[PDB]
């Protein structure tokens, strides 16, 4: 479908003398990239990592960042102390493109404080959320000042960005694309009854992530499953779980059935026995 | 102090005592980010584990996948023990292989 870049940025400021600054790039579901701070580097995580950029191009970037980490800690302890915001800080950065086969190009560039939404890189300037404590419009003010960080983030989301995921797409297009057909599996959960059953389907190990898994009996889907949550296995595969409170008389003839596009119209159908 | 870690353990595969499989814990929608997280076999701590980048999803809560390669049997019990600052008390959840 459609695969952003989003860049995100952690820093996590405790005193007004310790602060920890890493990010992570993500291309669609699949992590492209590593910054610590216990690292002057950004890591790539696929061969195809560095896109279309030559080293030179790269290692730029590579200083860019660093001297970026560091203005944006200052930036922020100063903001602070201006605005007698209380330590500690926790700032959020989303910021990213994603392109559009095959004419526009649309992005984005989100801050979060304290893990709420204040404000975002609209058009040639930052705006506040709406939501936003007014002390945001006091450093949205002091922000939109600064013409010169203004174009050049400008720039980079309108340009840098769109060119250089083209470049991702193109290498690794063939890892995005990728399906990997899961497997799943029947169990016996812990009894909401006496005297019921709670059925569990299990799915596990498919990629890409969305999917689909109800309960049924027969073609009837059981309103009543609950699916949970889709979880990340250590190899880019996803884990589904869905559940049935039932009278135990209930059970059978009843199937577990899973739908995902890696199964080719096969749907995966397992019968409670 | 916002919000609170949820804790969800699973494995890569079906469990079947005396194979090799893998222990995933994904601790999720935590913040703020300073966490500390462990996998246990019978109460102890497991060291040759291995995480992923602390990352957030939309709503800005923070995630965090642990994983061990292990072998199930019988007898051993396996768990993931989380602390954050909004627990009284260090939480652990433990694997069910049937749940
Ligand atoms: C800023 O914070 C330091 C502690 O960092 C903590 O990290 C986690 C443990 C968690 O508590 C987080 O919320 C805190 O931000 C303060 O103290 C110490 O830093 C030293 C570094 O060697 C380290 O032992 C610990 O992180 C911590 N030690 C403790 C409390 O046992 C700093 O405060 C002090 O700075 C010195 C001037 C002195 O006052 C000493 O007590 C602390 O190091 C904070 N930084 C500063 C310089 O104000
Ligand atoms: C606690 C409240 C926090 C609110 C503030 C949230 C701000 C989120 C916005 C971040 C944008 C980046 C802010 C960092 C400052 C500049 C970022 C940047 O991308 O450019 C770095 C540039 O600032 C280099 O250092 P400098 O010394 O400031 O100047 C260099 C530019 N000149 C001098 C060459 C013009
Ligand atoms: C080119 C991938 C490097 C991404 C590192 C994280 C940066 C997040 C902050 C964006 C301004
Ligand atoms: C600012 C997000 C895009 C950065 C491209 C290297």
């Amino acid at each position: 479908r459609l695969f952003p870049l989003r860049c995100l940025q952690i820093s996590s400021f405790a005193n007004s003398s310790w602060t920890r600054t890493d990010g992570l790039a993500w291309l669609g579901e699949l992590q492209t990239h590593s910054w610590s701070q216990d690292s002057d580097t950004v890591r790539s995580l696929k061969p195809w990592s560095q896109g279309t950029f030559s080293d030179q191009q790269w290692e730029t970037l590579q200083h860019i960042f660093r001297v970026y980490r560091s203005s944006f800690t200052r930036d922020v302890k100063e903001f602070a102390k201006m605005l007698r915001l209380s330590y500690p800080l926790e700032l959020q950065v989303s910021a990213g493109c994603e392109v559009h086969p095959g004419q526009a190009s649309n992005n984005f560039f989100h801050v979060a404080f304290q893990g709420k939404d204040i404000l975002s890189f609209q058009g040639t300037s930052w705006e506040p959320t709406q939501e936003a404590p007014l002390w945001v419009n006091l450093a949205i003010q002091v922000l939109n000042q600064d013409k010169w960080t203004r174009e050049t983030v400008q720039w980079l989301l309108q340009g840098t960005c769109p060119q250089f995921v083209s470049g991702l797409l193109e290498s690794g297009k063939s890892e995005l694309k990728k399906q990997v057909k899961p497997k799943a599996w029947l169990s016996r959960g812990p009894s909401p009854g006496p005297g019921r059953l709670l059925l569990v389907c299990h799915v596990s190990g498919f990629y890409p992530k969305p999917v689909w898994v109800k309960w049924m009996r027969g073609e009837q889907e059981q309103q009543g499953t609950q699916p949970g949550d889709i979880l990340p296995n250590a190899d880019e595969t996803w884990y589904l779980r869905a559940t049935l409170d039932v009278v135990a008389g209930e059970a059978a003839g009843l199937s577990c059935r899973v739908k995902h596009s890696s199964l080719e119209g096969q749907d995966i159908v397992l019968y409670w026995h | 102090i916002q919000r609170t870690p949820k804790i969800q353990v699973y494995s890569r595969h079906p469990a079947e005592n005396g194979k090799s499989n893998f222990l995933n814990c994904y601790v999720s929608g935590f913040h703020p980010s300073d966490i500390e997280v462990d996998l246990l076999k019978n109460g102890e701590r497991i060291e040759k584990v291995e995480h992923s980048d602390l990352s957030f999803s939309k709503d800005w809560s923070f995630y965090l996948l642990y994983y061990t390669e292990f072998t199930p049997t019988e007898k051993d019990e396996y768990a993931c023990r989380v602390n954050h600052v909004t627990l009284s008390q260090p939480k652990i959840v433990k694997w069910d292989r049937d749940m």
